[PDB]
RNA sequence: AAAAUUUUAGGAAUAGUUAAUAAUAAUUUAUAAUUUUGAUUAGAUUGUUUUGUUAAUGCUAUUAGAUGGGUGUGGAAAAAUAAAAAAAA
């Protein structure tokens, strides 16, 4: 499950719809544990990989030479979109903002085979005054930092 | 004559009006970002513009200009030069300011 | 515009019927005239053979008046309104009028009244609207107390050294610790006036 | 009260879209991909997608490809008042357009019929031309518009109209024409070119004589 | 707050506010003769106001010239005082 | 200006707005209970270490009887006495100089001062409002009207100035003789 | 109102600070020009004074 | 701020109005700015009993499977013409019927006729959209005489309860332009008998006599049953 | 290590494919090195790094840009001969030569000039390199191709920098234009060049 | 904000003081009366440092000359008709203001300007942005209503009852 | 009675008469057992008829229940929609967008086809 | 509706005349004698009308 | 015009600067010219739209007839001229010393 | 904006680092900066002459607040809860 969230992530931010819903599919049947209603229908079926335009079955390609044109035209207005900078951002895409990953010792915790690459467990666990009265020592250095 | 005409008005802008907003500069094809997000925004009203605060500030290589002590004392020397040697150096108006600028400036 | 007023005024005192069409043509749009060419050309219709042509002119003087931003003096308004009975042409607001009724009555009420005349020193004046006291009423004691561990007392406290003793110090803060500071607990003679006044109140 | 603090500001004046609260989450990754899918289940193009940031609606130029990709419901016209009513969509219809029909578009329109169902068309034409477009009409709007009511033969859709001529737009009814629905006058128009009290019929019955 | 009456303009919306806030225009008219009878309480308030910040402002000049006068001699004679000290050190 | 208003306290023109004197509670019993006239922001701070701009006084709602009846005893003194303490010159500094606002409790409480008229709220259940005519109006200011230059020096009087000296006082401060 | 220039003159002095010669000008010039001239002369009598 | 309503009073805080001045209370605010406005909700709204009864047609259905007969379509012309009209006219409905699409007449809304209030706007221009129901005007605005000097743009100029009374003198062709009406007293001299004023910046019209019973009746003053 | 170095691996060099993977993986390297993020670089001699590098928890800050330069220069006296090879069909053209050669030209402008005594290399390794002999192997590449400055805007960029490296790196401008041009003309310096075919 | 002065100072010092005299300008007008076209003479006051030339004269005029009518096309100064050189310093001409100094105006057009230095221009190099007159013309001392006088409406340390102390500071 | 928090209009059999209903004060409205909002209306809206204002205001109960099926949470007059977890069709199980039967949607309608046999 | 005018430009007209001097302490010597007479003409002028 | 005499606004043919100085000293100049006669090197397009005729109502009543209206672009796209052809008397009153009474056209 | 006042039985190293700068947005220059006069990190940890006690400048106690990724809106984020500070008749 923590491969598969990666991946999917990863391909989101890489804008790749396609390999991102196949993998969900797959994970669905594959049953993983956190994937089994995450299942949805394939938009590309009977589509090639390598060799064009996307048409919904009530739509019809316009004469090539004016297809060529608003191709042309399409091309230049989605990398136009692209270019703009979003404010308040670092040049991060959202799957990456606010994206901090350390492993699983790093909160009060040892190795486990299971876990392959586990997040440090969030800070809202445990709580000082849950853990040791006032004025004295919880004896979990290292917790609540990031 | 149209090139030097225009050298000495930029140089008296940047000498009487220094840090003005007329005294400003901007990168040539300069990226100034506000527009670009205003053409990418579903503006209901085209008055309430989009990142306003921010927009309205930045502009690539923008830049408030003004004459420090290398730049007057340069443009001192440029300026008499423009005229002839017959000319007399003291009444031109230009030298005269910029000499009294750097004068002011570092006092 | 003071030229054209003085040039309006002429051909008013002068009994020329044109120094409207002149006002309108020369100083209307292009000016930013007062109320006392208007004072002018109320006389210059007042002169009108139609009662109804000499309240009509007073009325689109006054919307003028309204639309270029020129208010309308209490002189013409007392002009106009001297007329009412023969143009019925108010000069005086809705709310304004009600104001006067209400504060004329009232005041004159109060005025023939004798009781109300007398004095009242809550609503007559204010006094001492200064920042600081007239008067020395003992406080601040810039002395410490024997509970108090706080001498110096920081940002707020007048107090400036410990109620009793403290570390030696020199110059002029000794001379102040020692005798000049306020000592409000004394039981002989209060804090201390200045020099030209603490002469005259020894005794 | 106003939706100023509750959603983003490029939102301001916003209404009828889908669900203004998606375009406030849609930056998250699974939204995302899901915006990605829904281009390419809209279809028009050839790379993954997603709407810009500050937009909710489709842009511009990504919904006027969507509409030059539609593939028209009538698909094959038998008649030229079907091609003709295929190229009036095109012209009068195209995306957020300006060029406005005129009478003299209406009168072409008219003058193509063949069949009643074609009849049908032109007379939907009329109606987008009389609400839609509120252009005045033409002088012989009613004319044309009669004679292709006739050469079709549906004499009901010309009286009803002239009992509905004002809310019709028809400004001008000739007193001829008039008189002709309204009763008596069996014809209602002498041809100039051939000299016959239209219709043929009522021309044979009257005149006997023909002459140019 | 603003009062509307059942007999004003009502909205026939059922996506919002279902009466306008428009009014008769009985309602413009009244609505007059109670902002005349509340205008007759605005002029003695605001009269109030500045005849108090009148009395505030002149009160300051008499004290104040009371306190410079005092003050300067108070001055004059703590520098003729400090100027002795001086002297003697 | 938030998302979620504070449904229960809100207000005009956002924070921390015009100075207002509002008579401010304790949380006490009402057995207890007393108020102090404060000036303060329409937005009250909870935040600053500064609460309140101004403290005009305070005021006990519990009426007290006269101890003081054997004093010169004077028509109806035995009456229950309700204490106020009151800055009337702060008042009056916030009041006209600084233009705060006045909530009607306070300005009950004051009218009963003689430092304002009777509040807006204050109204007698007996006589009806006003009814006004243009007309009627328009015939008592004519039938008197003030004339302009008594009109202006009494506004001059009550607004601008108070201390105009007279011939004979100007006379006694110009200087004499030896005009040194 | 023109009282407030005075008054502003005043709270100078009662701030402890040392009016200049151009706020004693300011003063009488603003005085004068509302007609208060012997709020003037209060404000050259307050000079001499100081 | 330029227009305080009773100067500077603050006495109860609805003493200055429902708004504090005319401009923009923010330079970010420009659409907040005082205006006359009009009752979108009712005037916008039209009746949809009109269009009960009649099966109208998708602009995009044309398809021959879905098209109705000939007369069923023109009561749907009629209809939807009387869905249109139901609740008023656009000033773009009006010109559209008028000869020079209404160049030179005045248009006005009702209310802008009513007691006291005289207003109209001397049409100058019209740009009709697609949808020729929407577009923009322009006209010159004349206010108890006194009349713009330039065009400017006609405010809910779609929203219906616009009226006109045409004459052929004031139409003006496409070849020419509209002259400015003149204002009254500045450009044409003052006639009592051609034009006499209803009001004035210091006139307020007589109580009227029901109104006065009514609100006497609601304070109680009079006896009301 | 960079990928011009994993390219680099004693191969057949003789393939054009390999060629332009080369250059494009130097020119990269470089638009790397001089469009560096230098906000919190430090340079400030400190003592305790004499007998080691800079600590490696302040590797980033203080050693990365200086191996970046080193190795920039080291891949430079690898590459060079590869990418701007000496003149006697080319493998790579003119325009490419010439953005490779801008951009290690900036690179070697904008490389470190602070010698640390830390450093175990030569103190010539922290000077701006010489770029003579690529500057003449480009313009006997421009030169042998007709219309490299034509009137496109951009093409004014080009001649603006084509002049820059020729007036850095003592080479006549003039060999950037056919030999018919400088035919029966003893000398036209750079300058000249430019006022005529600007 | 940053006019280059971080203390009061109310004296004037030497730098800001300039020596200059008052010289008028004749101008040629033309004036119309019933007949029509009667020659008539219009004057400008300058003040010219000591030391200027009369080019720097002639601009200085040109700033002066406020009237759309006057200073129009170009113009050369003369004395009694001698025209006068424009590199040639005040001094070495003797001009003073008993000088009687006219502008024949040369019927050209397109007088090319430079209101790049402002009207106001000392060494101090301030620039109040509205040049509708020279300083010389300006009084420079009248009230200004483009303000709003403040009270103190923050208490330092006294806010209520009782004045105990004051909690100064 | 206006507000849905205030039933005024429950409470017309705890007063006998016009008078007895303008003469109760707060201390009897309570006592005959009125909850506290629906004691202060009662006793505004008699304050208010005695000052001059009759109780002429309008129902706001509809206006609230419309703006109540709706999450604002400070109960403003706002809109606030719900965003439910699927809100698109290929997510919703639904493949590709739906083809129309051009042939089946392209036929002549019985009206026209009874016409031209008519003709 | 009206004719307003900007900070920009004086675009009304003036509302009252000015004279065209300098100020009394550029004046030439000659130049404030003229003053000087012009001046006790006007305080003989204030003097009538008081 | 019809009441002062302004300077230059009655000239000859066409303000003649040099082709380098055109867009330079040209913009923000105008003049009055008799007849109808346009400059060099322009490309004309007459505005025909009445939403944009509309404004020159008043001028076109209450001080001269329009004839036309002309937007002049360069052939480098750079500078404008707006030209307006009037036709027939002011509807003004002109002064004999107006500088527009000495125009033959007028009048 | 600044000055000034903190704790730990087993006491040591700290760093997106100091200043200069024609450098908004630092490709630069320097023998830089913090710390045994106790730093950094870790532990404890809102401050807090208001509490309590005493012959006591001792001991002792405490709740005013504040809050770099949730809308870039707004004058100012303090914005998901609101004993109510009455909020434009």
């Amino acid at each position: 499950p923590t491969m598969v969230k990666f991946y999917h992530d990863c391909l989101v931010r890489n804008n790749r719809p396609r390999e991102a819903s196949s993998l969900m599919r797959l994970a669905a049947e594959r049953g993983v544990h956190g994937y089994e209603d995450k299942w949805e229908a394939d938009v590309y079926k009977g589509r090639p990989l390598d060799s064009s335009l996307m048409l919904r079955g009530d739509q019809r390609p316009l004469p090539e030479n004016l297809q060529a044109l608003l191709e042309e035209e399409t091309t230049r207005n989605i990398e136009a979109e692209r270019s703009v900078p979003v404010p308040f951002s670092a040049g991060l895409h959202a799957t990456e903002i606010n994206s901090v990953f350390r492993p699983r010792v790093y909160r009060q915790l040892w190795y486990k085979w299971q876990h392959i690459a586990n997040r440090y467990r969030p800070t809202a666990a445990l709580k000082r005054r849950q853990l040791a009265p006032r004025d004295s020592p919880t004896g979990i250095p290292g917790f609540y930092r990031i | 004559q149209q090139l030097s005409q225009i050298a000495l008005a930029r140089c008296k802008r940047l000498l009487y009006h220094p840090d003005s907003p007329r005294a400003q500069v901007m990168s040539e094809d300069g990226y100034i970002p506000l527009v670009e997000l205003q053409r990418h925004a579903e503006g209901t009203n085209k008055a309430a513009l989009i990142h306003y605060n921010l927009g309205i500030r930045s502009a690539q290589g923008m830049r408030r200009v003004a004459l420090g002590a290398q730049s007057s004392a340069r443009l001192a020397e440029l300026v008499s030069r423009l005229e002839e040697a017959s000319a007399r150096v003291s009444g031109n108006t230009l030298v005269n300011d910029l000499v009294h600028h750097l004068s002011h400036k570092a006092a | 515009a003071d030229m054209h007023l003085q040039v309006v005024e002429t051909m008013v005192g002068c009994g020329t019927m044109k120094a409207n069409d002149y006002f309108v043509r020369n100083v209307l749009r292009q000016f930013s005239w007062d109320s006392r060419f208007l004072e002018v050309l109320y006389v210059e219709y007042r002169r009108q053979d139609d009662v109804d042509m000499w309240a009509e002119l007073t009325k689109r003087a006054l919307v003028w008046t309204a639309r270029y931003n020129a208010p309308a003096s209490e002189r013409l308004r007392r002009l106009i309104e001297d007329d009412y009975d023969t143009i019925r042409v108010q000069t005086r607001t809705f709310r304004e009028l009600a104001v006067f009724q209400f504060r004329d009555v009232e005041e004159r009420r109060h005025s023939r009244d004798v009781v109300n005349e007398l004095p009242n020193p809550w609503y007559d004046y204010v006094a001492h609207a200064l920042p600081f006291p007239d008067r020395d009423a003992g406080y601040p004691d810039e002395y410490g107390d024997l509970g108090q561990w706080r001498a110096p007392g920081g940002p707020g406290s007048p107090v400036r050294g410990p109620g009793y003793y403290a570390p030696p110090m020199e110059g002029e803060h000794q001379r102040g610790y020692t005798a000049e500071w306020r000592d409000l607990r004394n039981p002989m003679r209060p804090p201390e006036f200045p020099t030209p006044w603490e002469r005259k109140y020894r005794q | 009260a106003s939706l100023r603090y509750r959603r983003p500001y490029w939102m301001m004046f916003l209404k009828g879209v889908d669900n203004w609260k998606i375009y406030t989450v849609i930056q998250q990754p699974d939204h995302q991909r899901t915006e990605m899918l829904y281009q390419a289940w809209l279809g028009g193009l050839d790379r993954p997608y997603t709407r810009p940031k500050c937009m909710a609606n489709q842009p511009l130029w990504l919904s006027k490809k969507r509409h030059m990709l539609r593939k028209e419901r009538l698909d094959g016209p038998e008649t030229p008042l079907e091609k003709y009513v295929l190229e009036w969509h095109k012209k009068f219809h195209s995306f957020q357009g300006t060029e406005r029909p005129t009478p003299d578009d209406l009168h072409t329109a008219l003058d193509l019929v063949e069949r009643p169902l074609d009849l049908s068309y032109a007379l939907q034409l009329l109606g987008q031309c009389r609400n839609l477009n509120n252009i005045r009409f033409a002088k012989e709007t009613f004319l044309v518009f009669l004679e292709a009511c006739l050469r079709v033969g549906r004499r009901d859709c010309a009286e009803y109209a002239l009992e509905h001529a004002e809310p019709l737009g028809f400004w001008f009814i000739d007193e001829d024409h008039r008189r002709y629905l309204q009763g008596e006058q069996t014809w209602y128009k002498l041809s100039p070119l051939d000299n016959l009290y239209y219709p043929v019929e009522e021309n044979a019955k009257l005149n006997e004589g023909r002459k140019p | 707050r603003q009062i509307r009456p059942y007999y004003n303009l009502p909205s026939k919306s059922e996506h919002g506010r279902k009466m306008t806030g428009f009014l008769t225009p009985y309602r413009h008219w009244m609505w007059k003769q109670n902002e005349l009878w509340r205008n007759v309480h605005e002029a003695q308030f605001e009269h109030l106001r500045r005849v108090y910040k009148r009395q505030w402002l002149e009160s300051f000049r008499v004290n104040a010239d009371e306190y410079i006068y005092k003050y300067n001699i108070t001055k004059a004679a703590q520098l003729a005082q400090w100027e002795c000290e001086m002297k003697e050190q | 200006a938030r998302a979620v208003i504070k449904r229960r306290s809100p207000q005009l023109w956002g924070a921390p707005g015009a100075p207002i004197i509002r008579m401010r509670g304790h949380h006490v019993v009402w057995k207890f209970q007393s108020y102090d006239l404060v000036v303060e922001h329409t937005h009250k701070r909870r935040n600053s270490d500064i609460r309140l701009l101004h403290y005009l006084g305070k005021h006990c709602p519990h009426p007290q009887k006269s101890l003081w009846s054997p004093d010169t005893p004077v028509a109806q003194d035995r009456h229950l006495f309700m204490l106020t303490t009151v800055d009337i010159d702060a008042f009056k500094y916030w009041f006209g100089v600084k233009r705060c606002r006045l909530s009607m409790k306070p300005w009950a409480l004051l009218a009963k001062a003689g430092l304002l008229p009777p509040s807006l709220t204050q109204n007698s259940k007996i006589m009806p409002k006003p009814l006004f005519d243009k007309e009627s109006l328009m015939r008592y200011y004519l039938a008197n009207r003030k004339d302009e230059d008594v009109m202006a020096r009494e506004k001059y009087l009550n607004y601008e100035n108070s201390m105009v000296k007279t011939e004979e006082e100007r006379a006694a401060e110009r200087p004499v003789a030896p005009y040194l | 109102i023109p009282q407030e220039a005075l008054h502003w003159l005043l709270r100078m002095i009662v701030d402890n600070f040392n009016p200049q010669h151009v706020h004693y000008i300011a003063a009488m010039k603003t005085l004068q020009s509302a007609g208060e001239l012997d709020m003037a002369r209060d404000v050259w009598k307050i000079m001499e004074r100081q | 701020r330029a227009d305080p309503l009773n100067g500077g009073s603050s006495m109860t805080l609805g003493s200055k109005g429902s708004k504090l001045s005319p401009e923009p209370h923010r330079r970010r605010m420009p659409w907040t700015a005082a205006k006359e406005y009009v009752p979108g909700v009712v005037l916008n709204a039209r009746d949809k009993m009109v269009l009960d009864g009649v099966q109208l047609l998708d602009i995009e259905s044309i398809d021959r499977a879905s098209q109705l007969d000939p007369l069923e379509v023109l009561r749907a012309v009629v209809a939807t013409r009387e869905y249109n009209i139901s609740t008023g006219k656009n000033i773009f409905q009006l010109a559209s019927q008028a000869t020079y699409n209404g160049r030179g007449q005045r248009f006005y809304r009702k209310e802008w006729q009513e007691g006291t209030y005289d207003k109209y706007v001397t049409l100058s221009a019209i740009d009709f959209d697609r949808d020729g129901n929407k577009g923009t005007a322009y006209g010159y605005i004349t206010f108890h005489g006194e009349t713009t000097t330039r065009p400017v743009q006609v405010d809910f100029a779609d929203v219906p309860g616009w009226y006109m009374d045409f004459v052929e003198e004031r139409a003006v062709p496409f070849t020419g332009i509209v002259p400015p009406p003149p204002s009254i007293g500045t450009d044409v001299p003052v006639d009592p008998h051609s034009y006499r004023l209803k009001a004035y910046p210091y006139y307020d019209a007589p109580n009227p006599p029901e109104f006065v019973e009514r609100l006497l009746k609601d304070r109680g003053v009079l006896p009301d049953t | 290590p960079s990928p011009v170095d994993e390219c680099l691996r004693g191969g057949s060099s003789l393939d054009k494919r390999l060629i332009q993977e080369v250059r494009e993986r130097f020119v990269s390297f470089c638009r790397e090195y001089v469009l560096m993020d230098t906000s919190g670089m430090k340079s400030t001699i400190l003592s305790t790094e004499l007998n080691a590098g800079p600590d490696y928890e302040h590797y980033d800050r203080r050693l990365r840009r200086k191996r970046h330069w080193l190795a920039i220069r080291h891949r430079f006296e690898d590459v060079r001969y590869v990418i701007w090879p000496d003149v006697v069909n080319p493998s790579l053209t003119a325009g490419e030569m010439l953005e490779a050669l801008l951009w290690l030209d900036a690179a070697s402008t904008f490389c470190v000039r602070k010698v640390h005594p830390s450093d175990l290399g030569d103190k010539s390794e922290f000077l701006p390199l010489d770029l003579q002999r690529e500057v003449e192997v480009v313009a006997c590449h421009a030169r042998r191709d007709l219309d490299f400055f034509d009137p496109s805007a951009t093409s004014l960029e080009q001649f603006t920098a084509c002049a820059a490296l020729c007036v850095n790196h003592r080479v006549p401008f003039s060999l950037f234009f056919p030999a018919q041009d400088v035919c029966g003309d003893a000398s036209v310096s750079t300058g000249q060049c430019i006022v005529a075919n600007a | 904000h940053d006019t280059d002065r971080h203390y009061w100072r109310a004296v004037t010092d030497d730098p800001r003081v300039q020596h200059l005299i008052p010289l008028r300008i004749r101008f040629k007008i033309f004036t119309w009366v019933t007949s029509g076209w009667e020659q008539r003479m219009q004057v400008v006051q300058i003040m010219a440092p000591k030391d200027s030339t009369i080019a720097q004269v002639k601009d200085l005029v040109l700033v002066e000359n406020q009237s759309p009518y006057l200073c129009v096309s170009s113009f050369h100064l003369a004395i009694d008709g001698k025209e006068l050189d424009p590199q040639k310093t005040l001094g070495e001409y003797g001009v003073t203001e008993q000088s009687q100094i006219d502008a024949i105006e040369q019927n050209d057009h397109l007088l090319h300007r430079d209101d790049e230095r402002p009207r106001d221009w000392t060494v101090d190099e301030i620039t109040a942005e509205d040049v509708k007159r020279s300083p010389y013309k300006e009084m420079e001392m009248q009230p200004l209503q483009n303000l709003a006088p403040r009270y103190e409406a923050r208490p330092k340390g006294y806010f209520g009852r009782t004045y105990y102390s004051g909690m100064k500071q | 009675d206006i507000h849905r928090l205030r039933p005024t209009s429950d409470f017309k059999a705890s007063f006998k008469d016009w008078n007895d209903l303008f003469t109760c004060d707060k201390r009897q409205l309570r006592v005959r057992g009125i909850p506290r909002m629906t004691r202060d209306a009662i006793r505004t809206a008699v304050q208010a008829f005695q000052n001059g204002n009759p109780p002429e205001r309008f129902d706001t109960k509809e206006e609230w229940l419309y703006y109540k099926q709706f999450k604002t949470v400070d109960y403003s007059y706002r809109v606030i929609p719900e965003l439910p977890e699927k809100y698109r069709p290929h997510q919703s199980g639904i493949d590709q967008a739906p083809l129309p039967d051009y042939r089946e949607i392209n036929k002549m309608p019985q009206w026209a086809e009874c016409e031209e046999r008519r003709q | 509706w009206r004719l307003q005018n900007n900070g920009r430009a004086l675009a009304l007209g003036p509302s009252v005349t000015i004279e065209d001097e300098m100020q009394s302490r550029f004046f030439s010597n000659d130049q404030f004698l003229v003053h000087s007479v012009k001046e006790v003409l006007r305080i003989v002028l204030q003097e009538h009308k008081r | 015009a019809a009441s002062s005499p302004v300077p230059h606004i009655i000239s000859s043919k066409h303000i003649d600067v040099p082709r380098e100085h055109r867009l330079r000293l040209l913009p923000g100049m105008l003049y009055l010219l008799d007849g109808d006669t346009l400059p060099e090197e322009f490309t004309i397009n007459r505005v025909l739209d009445p939403t944009a005729l509309q404004y020159y109502g008043r001028l076109s009543s209450q001080i001269v007839t329009v004839e036309a209206v002309r937007m002049l672009v360069s052939d480098d796209l750079r500078l404008l001229c707006n030209c307006i052809t009037f036709k027939g008397p002011l509807h003004l009153p002109v002064a004999p010393y107006a500088s527009l009474a000495s125009l033959r056209g007028a009048s």
